[PDB]
RNA sequence: CUAUACAACCUACUACCUCUCU
RNA sequence: GAGGUAGUAGGUUGUAUAG
């Protein structure tokens, strides 16, 4: 049925007699491809039926052969922060013009609360630190951090602790002047 | 690179060396390290003076006695010399044993010195050699100054032993320039020395072309109003962060404003740039909130600053941007670069981002600017990141802005320009600098980047004492006056031809002599270590009161030329310096070395190679696989054997008879017997088989056939009376012939004809029979059965036949017992088992479906067994395929193939389901009986084996006859051959520290109590200061920069030559206008006879190294050129008389193993291509003498390589002597009288298949047809295998080689020498004389004479000639002198030498140019590796383990190597005689020598240099490839003064190689790396390396999953990689 | 030229199926 | 004896990797 053809073939002519005969002929010496071609004698005495096949393996050389006789047959971080910064800027609004078109020299504005009106306008907040120390000259100094994305410290310094505080704010007025103008 | 260099920079080191030799000497120079190998060095060379005059040698150190450990140099002398060398430890004790008149060197303290001169334990006369320690040092100064005020200068010169001090260098001496002077000449009158220089600053400052140097000022910085905002803002933030309260920002304000200050605010941002990336990462890093608020403000000040300068210059508006604000600056440098537009400007600092950040710059400036586009500009993986782009950086440049590492060490191209932006403030780093611009013109630039006037004082300083170091130092440099005259004079003068008659010829003269030269130099055979350069003598004379100068040129060690060239003098030095160069030239001229594969054979048909028609087309068509190849295959004939061509017996002629005679000697094994069969003897056999011939077989091997009954030799036996046939007799034996080969066997197939009267494959095989009274013969009466049942069709026979026989036992006993019922048209034919008396055909079948077996033959074939009462057979299958050669149970290795279970051999021993049982009625007893079928089936293996042995001995006929090697038919009777049997068996701190010594301390000053203010310094200061401030080496700040680029012949002869006439030379010359050089060695020649004593001035360092070639005898020779018994490897047996190789070994040469035969090629063709290496290599040394190492070895390389074996083994033709497939006796094997149609083949493929149409019957024959009518029945309708086999090229040259070593092992390395001739590559000189008498003799070599009679007899080996090279007048004694010390090498190695200029020759590198005596080790290295090679091939071939192909391949590639002779030349002390002055090879060999004895020299390839828990990471051992040269070189030295003798070789080396030999040969170890892969094979990995600060070293690290990460050190890639995986390994074990 | 892995192909074996012989 | 599945042993030809 579904097997070997030269199995299935010798087994249906040896119940009527008769015994084929299969002889290599051909083994081929191709580089990579070193094929085999068989033979089948059938009765060479009488009515020779010598069938060939070809094929890569013996066993599907010696099928081929069956099956064709059978046939036959049917920095930038310094970069980095200076452009969010400017996103900042424009978030700012109309108090860095204000600011451009002043003169911080005078403290006749006031520095804290133009900061604070800052923050208020462009949703952060302010921090003012005076640190509780004096220091070799016997002043006072104050640190104003910007709560935005960068770590953020304008520095200020003066006789006592609301002018230190003061001139803080005063140099983080000259820090969002600085970038502002175009 | 076209180094065409001056004169000839030698090795500074050894200079300085030779300078040490010559003189009492204070050494400049800074490292340490270098100044140990100069302190080694020169103790080697006067330890020969101190042996022969019974002196001593002392080495006075400071460290010495503080430390337990012994000092450094004392590890050298005892490690890297032979010198008794001894140490004195702190408060030593004196013991007994112990002397300084027994001692070779004594390293002691000063102090204790100068206890030994006290108390005469030690005297000074005796003392050859004081070497001083930092004697620049003042505390040793004074130490010293009981030693040389009370002992060194009250002794007389003459007694004074020779005075080296290893000082620090003259720049750094610790003194201003004054008291420098002063504390020089007091320490040149203290110590009895001169300062000798010789630095590389030293080698650029003269022996290099002068720099210009010139230097740019540069202007201070003042603010624009951006810049005042800058400062502003700056200085609020300074003068904030001082109040700053915190109850490294100051790096950032100390950098930004200097920054600011000197370039402006450009760079300003750009340095913020740096700083706010360096803030974002420092101010997250910290843990303290203060400190973070600081930095983040400092951070936010730097955001200031970047955001007003981007607010400058982007918003408020580039080449005329970017110089507004930012200072020009390096406008003058930029022009000193574009003036230059080979150049290979080099820029240098001393910070790594500085040179990346000015690499960056010039890159940007190359691509922006037009007119300068032609400036071409734990945790390891980061470090080989950047690693790799800044040597990425450098080929960029290069093809540099270097830094401090690029200043010693580093080899560039010459230069035009060297730059120094830093302001020097060293003069050793700036003339390091300085030391690159070569070209000539080059210049140098000092970029200062009053005080002005300070800065003037101090090149004034730097100049000063550069002309005390040049003044002082060893021999000078011309000044370029003479360069000058040179030029003038070499305008007009014609160059010398190598031919006269050809004017464009090789053009050289004066003005290119010296670039040959040095090219020449620079071209022999050398390793990076080798600095091959030539030795120039100087040397003044007066001739008519005029100075002339005669140059003794002395070319290197390797080359040929082995005598001192000597110049004829000139004015000057540079015109003689240009005429010893080209006189030079043309004596290399004279023997031919103007300048591998250049050189060519010196005899014919070694540069011939003639290759055949068609396959030299197949060689230049390189699209078809190349010939010797594998892959490449042709189809040859299978050579059926003379004596079986030709040979068939005819009517009428006598005949010789054979009978096939087997004996079976050992029976098959019970195990292997599954069936359990009774043992058949085919000797018991009354009927054999016999072959008919009349052409006489030669004597041949019995030999082994493996068939049921098991191992049956085979041999064939004449019959001494010879048969004559009739023609009957022919017809029956004819029948008798189709009937064996056409039915009992089958072996007859299609396209296949019984052809009696063939010329080719014709012979008889007859039925013999043993006869009854004895003896065996043909037997007749069985023929005639044959011709009674012929092919008759086996017969039912009816019941009434059965019934009437009864059952004979003896016709069905000893018979083949074939069934009648079943298959008719091919019979199966069965044996007999056993008959069995208590089955029959009523017995019970074993079987469900039928009954007893009556009952079976009844249903399933319809007859009925008449018989019932008759015994039943036991049947077996005869032998389906019959080839027998193969042992059917053993592997190639003699291991056993797994047998039968027991239980499948009891089981079916005795069940009737298996077995076969049969009816003797219904069966017909076939004529041949059993033992003859048994003989009968043995036959066709018999066949083939004969026919095998029989083309073995047509090719030692052959050889025999061509050329006399052996019998030429070997037909005596009392000769038997050996049994063909398959062999089946049935210091980088010390670095550090030299570093440091330059750095910081430089210090040291004796005295200041006299006048050092001595108005000549004074008067040499202003001198100075004028011409710098004058000279234009000051530029002032205003000017900016300077880059700027007759007589007649008899009167040029008066000015060239003073020492001749105007008239002598008018009548002398005539019509000669120009002196050729012989003409002026003739006029020279002239003027010595007219003024015949002449004197001679030593001048210079021109060495006293030499001697002897230019000195010594210094009389007037001054002018012009005037077999073990445990087996052998060259065991020679006779050659005269000795039959030869058995056809057995050559047939075993011949098959491959492709053919799956037990016998193989593969051991012999080792042994054979190794021993065509060898000869090949031994014959050509003694060739080609002067000829260096790499031509031979290309000569060899076309000798072996396998496409001229492939040529020698096609023009022998024996692709159609070998065998190629297995021997299968239904495919590829033709039987007698038959033929196979080669074209059908063609017809074959398709064509010719509607359907048959044919059943051959149509063509009856092919052969007897014409291939006209081949062609027309082919087309009337790739290879051949019964006769064809096909063969690839690289075998035939394996075959080629496996011949060589088959003649090898029969009749000696002679008959190998003589086959090799026998082939066609020839290896013995040839003696063609006229005819020798008896022509019919021939003596072991003389091949046929000719048409006139001519013999060619080849001869041995000559003695080659030894390379003493006598152009000395005493080079016996000079070489007796500089081999003092190698007794005990001898000793160390075994084998005294006879000549012992092949000792020196072995133990010269080619850098030791103190040699004239010898040549380098690189021919006998040469040598001595095919010497090794045969050795070990042999050695490992005669192993009776048996070794495979890959296994001798695998135990030689490891027992040959590089790595293996090293450590074996270590362990035996071969580094302690390498007289080398390489100084980098002498630090190899030193740590490699070191960590050697570390491993206290136990043969270790791989457990010196890791492990993960030795802190050895720094610094790994350096394995030499030169000392492995020299186990091969003193290989080769030892094989050429045996006579060229191997079992002397063997001698010697079996003590130092049979310890590796057997300890890689017992286990199996593999790979180191594939033995860890074979642990595990997808878990080890190797990643990449990593290079140490240190400079030479590489760290690899392997890995292997849950066992650790293991580190790896080395200095190559590959043995970090190899002793990771083996420290892996031995954490593992 | 040496080492390792994968694919094919061949035959020597061994144990066992599918038939046949027996 | 034939066809088929596994191991075991010898090898021929490629592909890839490292020395
Ligand atoms: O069928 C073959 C084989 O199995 C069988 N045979 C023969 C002899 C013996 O001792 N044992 C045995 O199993 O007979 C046939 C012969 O083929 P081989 O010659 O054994 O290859």
């Amino acid at each position: 049925a579904m097997k070997t053809p030269v199995s299935i073939l010798q087994e249906l002519l040896s119940r009527r007699g008769i015994t084929p005969g299969y002889e290599l002929v051909q083994i081929e010496g191709a580089i990579h491809e070193p094929t085999f071609r068989f033979r089948v004698s059938f009765k060479d005495k009488d009515t020779p039926f010598t069938a060939m096949g070809a094929g890569r393996s013996k066993k599907e050389a010696k099928h081929a052969a069956a099956r064709a006789l059978i046939d036959k047959l049917i920095t930038q971080h310094s970069n980095k922060v200076s452009q969010f910064h400017k996103t900042l800027k424009n978030a700012t609004g109309k108090k860095l013009l204000k600011l451009q078109k002043t003169c911080l020299k005078n403290n006749k504005i006031d520095y804290i609360k133009l900061l604070g009106e800052i923050a208020t306008e462009n949703q952060f907040e302010v921090t003012y630190v005076d640190i509780e120390e004096k220091t070799f000259s016997g002043q006072f100094q104050c640190l104003v951090q910007l709560s935005t994305l960068p770590v953020g410290v304008c520095h200020g310094s003066g006789p006592t602790a609301a002018d230190a505080q003061r001139h803080a704010a005063q140099n983080a007025l000259e820090y969002l002047k600085i970038m502002t103008k175009k | 690179n076209l180094h065409t260099t001056v004169f000839t920079p030698r090795d500074f080191q050894v200079e300085l060396l030779a300078t040490a030799y010559e003189r009492n000497t204070i050494i400049c120079l800074g490292h340490r390290s270098s100044k140990e190998f100069i302190a080694l060095k020169l103790l080697q060379e006067l330890s020969r003076r101190a042996r022969r005059h019974g002196r001593v040698s002392v080495y006075l150190s400071c460290e010495v006695g503080t430390s337990t450990e012994p000092c450094s140099i004392y590890t050298m002398l005892t490690h890297l010399t032979d010198l008794r060398v001894w140490q004195e430890q702190p408060d030593m004790q004196i013991p007994f044993d112990h002397c300084w008149t027994d001692y070779h060197v004594s390293i002691l303290r000063p102090e204790g010195f100068l206890y030994l001169l006290e108390t005469r334990e030690l005297l000074l006369s005796r003392v050859e050699l004081i070497v001083l320690e930092d004697c620049h040092d003042s505390a040793v100064y004074q130490r010293i100054r009981p030693l040389f005020e009370n002992h060194i200068m009250p002794a007389p010169p003459a007694d004074r032993p020779r005075i080296l001090g290893l000082a620090g260098p003259l720049h750094s001496a610790g003194c201003e320039l004054q008291q420098l002077s002063a504390m020089l000449a007091t320490l040149e009158q203290s110590v009895l020395c001169q300062i000798e220089s010789a630095s590389d600053i030293v080698t650029v400052l003269r022996y290099c072309s002068r720099p210009h140097e010139y230097i740019v000022q540069c202007a201070p910085f003042e603010m624009d109003e951006l810049s005042l905002v800058l400062a502003d803002v700056l200085n609020t933030h300074k003068s904030f962060l001082l109040d700053h309260r915190y109850d490294d920002p100051l790096n950032v304000i100390n950098s930004l404003l200097v920054v600011l200050h000197e370039m402006g605010p450009w760079c300003t941002q750009r340095a913020a740039h740096h700083f706010y990336q360096c803030n974002e990462k420092l101010k997250v890093k910290t843990p303290h909130e203060r400190h973070y608020l600081l930095y983040c403000l400092v951070s936010t000040a730097l955001i200031q600053l970047y955001s007003l300068c981007e607010h400058a210059f982007h918003r408020h508006l580039s080449r005329q941007t970017i110089e507004r604000y930012s200072s020009p600056k390096v406008r003058r440098l930029l022009q000193t670069l574009r003036c230059f537009k080979t150049l290979c400007a080099l820029i240098y600092c001393n910070q790594n981002h500085t040179a990346r950040v000015l690499f960056e710059l010039l890159a940007e400036i190359s691509r922006r600017d037009p007119d300068l586009k032609f400036l071409r500009c734990t945790e390891p993986k980061e470090a080989e990141l950047e690693h790799r782009r800044q040597e990425e950086v450098l080929k960029r440049f290069r093809m540099l802005i270097g830094t401090s590492v690029l200043e010693e060490g580093i080899d560039v191209p010459k230069c035009n320009l060297v730059v120094r932006w830093d302001p020097p403030t060293t003069y050793r780093s700036y003339v390091q600098c300085k030391g690159r611009a070569r070209a000539a013109p080059a210049y140098h630039v000092i970029l200062v980047a009053s005080t002005t006037k300070d800065l003037v004082h101090q090149m004034a300083q730097y100049r000063e004492i550069e002309q005390m170091l040049l003044s002082k130092c060893a021999n000078t440099e011309p000044p370029e006056q003479e360069q000058c005259e040179a030029e003038r004079f070499s305008a007009c003068l014609a160059a010398y031809r190598p031919k006269p008659h050809l004017l464009t010829g090789a053009s050289v003269d004066l003005g290119s002599a010296i670039a040959l030269v040095n090219k020449y130099c620079a071209r022999l055979p050398s390793d990076t270590f080798t600095k091959l350069t030539a030795l120039w003598r100087c040397t003044r004379n007066e001739r008519a009161g005029v100075t002339l100068f005669q140059y003794t040129l002395r070319l290197p060690i390797n080359s040929p030329l082995k005598h001192d060239i000597v110049g004829l003098p000139m004015p000057t030095q540079t015109l003689a310096r240009r005429l010893a160069a080209l006189q030079a030239c043309v004596e290399l001229h004279r023997i031919g070395e103007l300048d591998k594969e250049g050189f060519r054979a010196l005899e014919p048909d070694w540069e011939c190679f003639e290759l055949e028609p068609e396959d030299e087309q197949i060689v230049q068509l390189s699209d078809e696989p190349r010939p010797g190849t594998t892959k490449r295959r042709q189809y040859y004939y299978k050579r059926i054997a003379s004596e079986f061509c030709d040979c068939r017996p005819v009517a009428g002629a006598p005949c010789y008879l054979y009978f096939i005679q087997l004996t079976l000697q050992c029976p098959i094994p019970e195990e292997q017997n599954t069936r359990g069969r009774k043992i058949y003897p085919p000797e018991d056999a009354q009927q054999g088989f016999g072959i008919l011939t009349t052409k006489r077989i030669p004597k041949l091997s019995a030999f082994s056939i493996f068939t049921r009954s098991g191992e049956v030799k085979v041999s064939l036996e004449l019959a001494k009376e010879r048969v004559i046939l009739t023609s009957e007799q022919i017809v029956c034996i004819n029948g008798f012939l189709n009937y064996t080969f056409t039915n009992v066997l089958r072996l007859q197939k299609f396209l296949m004809l019984f052809d009696p009267d063939s010329t080719e494959n014709c012979v008889f095989i007859v039925p013999t029979v043993k006869a009854p009274a004895g003896g065996k013969h043909i037997d007749w009466q069985f023929l005639e059965l044959i011709q009674a049942n012929g092919n008759t069709m086996p017969r039912a026979v009816p019941d009434e036949e059965r019934q009437a026989q009864p059952f004979d036992p003896q016709r069905f006993q000893d018979a083949v017992v074939m069934p009648w019922y079943r298959n008719q048209d091919q019979p199966q034919y069965f044996y007999v088992a056993e008959i069995c008396p208590h089955l029959s055909p009523l017995s019970c079948f074993p079987g469900d479906n039928y009954r007893t077996f009556k009952h079976y033959y009844l249903v399933k074939y319809g007859l009925t067994i008449q018989n019932t009462s008759q015994p039943l057979l036991d049947v077996d299958h005869t032998s389906a395929r019959l080839n027998f050669l193969t042992p059917r149970y053993v592997n190639r290795k003699g291991v056993a193939l797994p047998t039968s279970s027991e239980e499948t051999k009891r089981a079916k021993r005795e069940n009737l389901e298996q077995k076969q049982i049969l009816v003797p009625e219904l069966c017909t007893v076939h004529p041949f009986p059993a033992s003859l079928w048994r003989t009968a089936v043995c036959l066709p293996c018999i066949l083939y084996r004969i026919n095998g042995l029989l083309l073995a001995d047509d090719i030692r006929k052959q050889v025999s006859a061509d050329l006399g090697l052996g019998r030429q038919q070997i037909e005596d009777e009392d000769f038997e051959w050996p049994m063909l049997d398959f062999g089946w068996s049935l210091a980088n701190e010390r670095q550090y520290q030299q570093t440091k010594n330059l750095l910081i301390g430089f210090n040291f000053k004796h005295e200041d109590q006299k006048e050092p203010a001595t108005i000549r310094y004074e008067e040499s200061i202003a001198k100075l200061k004028t011409e710098i401030e004058s000279g234009g080496m000051l530029v002032p700040h205003d000017q900016q920069l300077v880059l700027k680029r007759k007589v007649s012949m008899m009167e040029l002869l008066k000015q060239l030559l003073p020492y001749v006439n105007e008239d002598v030379l008018a009548k002398k010359l005539g019509d000669r206008r120009e002196l050729l050089l012989s003409d002026l060695v003739e006029l020279n020649a002239d003027w010595v006879a007219r003024h015949e004593q002449e004197t001679y001035n030593v001048m210079g360092c021109g060495d006293s190294f030499d001697n002897y070639n230019d000195h010594h005898r210094l009389n007037l020779d001054e002018k012009q050129l005037k077999l073990p018994a445990g087996f052998s490897f060259d065991r020679q047996p006779d050659l005269v008389g000795h039959p030869g190789p058995s056809p057995s070994i050559i047939l075993q040469a011949l098959t491959m193993s492709n053919a799956n035969d037990g016998i193989n090629l593969e051991r012999l063709e080792t042994i054979g291509d190794s021993f065509l290496k060898y000869a090949i290599t031994t014959y050509l040394y003694i060739t080609y003498e002067n000829v260096h190492e790499g031509k031979l070895s290309h000569l060899r390389s076309k000798q072996v390589a396998n496409l001229n074996l492939y040529r020698l083994g096609r023009r022998k033709r024996l692709g159609e002597y070998m065998i190629a497939t297995k021997f299968e006796p239904h495919d590829n094997w033709l039987p007698p009288c038959y033929y196979v149609p080669k074209e059908l083949e063609k017809a074959l493929i398709e064509a010719k298949i509607p359907t048959h149409h044919w059943k051959l019957a149509d063509l009856l024959d092919i052969k007897n047809l014409s291939s006209v009518q081949i062609c027309e029945m082919v087309r009337e309708k790739p290879y051949n295998l019964v006769s064809q086999h096909s063969i690839p090229d690289k075998s035939i040259a394996d075959c080629v080689e496996a011949l060589i070593g088959a003649y090898l092992i029969e009749c000696g390395p002679r008959g190998a020498l003589l086959f090799m001739a026998w082939l066609g590559v020839r290896v013995l000189p040839i003696t063609r004389q006229l005819d020798g008498g008896n022509q019919e003799q021939r003596i072991p070599g003389s091949t046929k004479p000719n048409a006139e009679n001519v013999v060619t007899v080849y001869g041995a080996w000559p003695t080659p000639r030894s390379p003493l090279l006598h152009f000395a007048p005493n080079a016996t004694e000079e070489l007796d002198q500089l081999l003092s010390g190698f007794e005990e090498f001898e000793e160390s190695l075994g084998y005294k030498f006879r000549d012992r200029s092949y000792l020196l020759q072995a133990m010269t590198h080619a850098s030791y140019t103190p040699n004239r005596l010898t040549d380098c080790y690189q021919r006998l290295e040469f040598l001595g590796d095919a010497v090794l090679d045969y050795l070990i091939t042999r050695h490992l071939y005669e192993d009776p383990r048996q070794h495979s192909p890959g296994a001798l391949t695998d135990l030689r590639s490891a027992l040959v190597n590089n790595t293996i002779f090293a450590s074996l030349a270590v362990r035996h002390g071969f580094h302690k005689f390498f007289r080398h002055l390489s100084p980098g090879l002498n630090d190899v060999i030193d740590r490699f020598v070191r960590i050697q004895q570390e491993n206290g020299h136990c043969i270790s390839e791989e457990y010196y240099l890791l492990s993960e828990e030795e802190c050895d990471d720094a610094e790994d051992v350096e394995v030499p490839k030169a000392l492995g040269d020299v186990f091969e070189s003193i290989a080769g030295a030892i094989f050429l003064d045996s006579n060229m003798s191997l079992d002397v070789v063997w001698h010697v080396y079996s003590n130092m190689m049979s310890p590796e030999i057997e300890q890689f040969s017992n286990s199996v170890p593999k790979s180191p790396i594939r033995e860890l892969l074979e642990l595990e094979p997808e878990t080890a990995k190797f990643g990449k390396p990593e290079k140490l600060a240190d400079g030479r070293r590489v760290r690899v690290t392997v890995d292997v999953f849950c066992k650790g990460t293991f580190r790896g050190i080395g200095r190559n890639y590959r043995i970090a990689k190899c002793t990771a995986a083996k420290c892996a390994l031995r954490q593992l074990k």
